[PDB]
């Protein structure tokens, strides 16, 4: 209604410089944050493989009866894993 | 790898209790220590600083005597 007609008076005790600075900084921060939240999701568009994958794909390593990769019988160092 | 080490312990005890220490009667005084007991077996007696002795080349299958 006509109850909002005197809202400009807001700027007689809230100043423009600090307000503009705060707004701009906050908007950039929010932009970066939302892009990173959507990237870390199922909606990720850089890594989805649409329209095509461009890098080579992961290759699994076969395991032994203990569930970890097999040792190689003359290697002078054990084999790496990442899961334990 | 913790589960083989658990067996290793027991294995070494066998080697030392049943076989090597009773040989203290047969060997000369050259093969004994200050307290008069023979030399015994450790983890280092076969690993010798590797995660498997000789990096795990299977030598023993070719000999049916062992
Ligand atoms: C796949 C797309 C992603 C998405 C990816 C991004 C990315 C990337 C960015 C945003 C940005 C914005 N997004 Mg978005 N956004 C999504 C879903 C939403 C939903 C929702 C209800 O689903 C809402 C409310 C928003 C709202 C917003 C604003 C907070 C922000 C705009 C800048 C700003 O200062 O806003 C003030 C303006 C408003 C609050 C009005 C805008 C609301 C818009 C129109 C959302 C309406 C959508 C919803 C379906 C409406 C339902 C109502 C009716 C049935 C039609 N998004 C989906 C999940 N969004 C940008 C930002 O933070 O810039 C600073 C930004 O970089
Ligand atoms: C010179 O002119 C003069 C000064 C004389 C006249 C000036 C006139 C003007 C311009 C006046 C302007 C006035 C304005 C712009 C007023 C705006 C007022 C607003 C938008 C007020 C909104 C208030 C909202 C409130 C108080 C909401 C509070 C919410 C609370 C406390 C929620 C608590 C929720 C909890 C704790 C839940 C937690 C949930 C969970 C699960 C995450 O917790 C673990
Ligand atoms: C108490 C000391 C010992 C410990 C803690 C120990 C521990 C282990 C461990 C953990 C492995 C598995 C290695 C791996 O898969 O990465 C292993 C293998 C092996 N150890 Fe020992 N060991 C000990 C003593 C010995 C001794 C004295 C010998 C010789 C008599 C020996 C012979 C072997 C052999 C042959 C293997 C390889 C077996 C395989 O291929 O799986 N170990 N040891
Ligand atoms: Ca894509
Ligand atoms: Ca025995």
């Amino acid at each position: 209604s006509d109850k909002f007609a005197g809202m400009y008076k807001l700027w007689t005790f809230i100043d423009p410089r600090r307000t503009l600075i705060f707004i701009v900084a906050f908007q950039i921060m929010l932009g970066i944050l939302i892009h990173m939240i959507v990237l870390g999701s199922d909606l990720n568009w850089h890594n989805d493989g649409i329209p095509r994958f461009y890098s080579p794909r992961p290759v699994d390593v076969a395991v032994g009866p203990a569930g970890i990769p097999l040792e190689i019988p003359g290697s002078p160092m054990p084999q790496a894993r990442n899961y334990n | 790898k913790r589960v083989p080490a658990w067996h290793a312990i027991r294995n070494v005890r066998d080697i030392n209790i049943q076989y090597v220490e009773p040989l203290g009667e047969v060997l000369p005084a050259s093969r004994k220590g200050p307290l008069g007991d023979p030399f015994k077996v450790n983890c280092l007696t076969c690993h010798q600083g590797a995660y498997k002795p000789l990096f795990g080349v299977p030598m023993a299958k070719d000999y049916p005597a062992l």
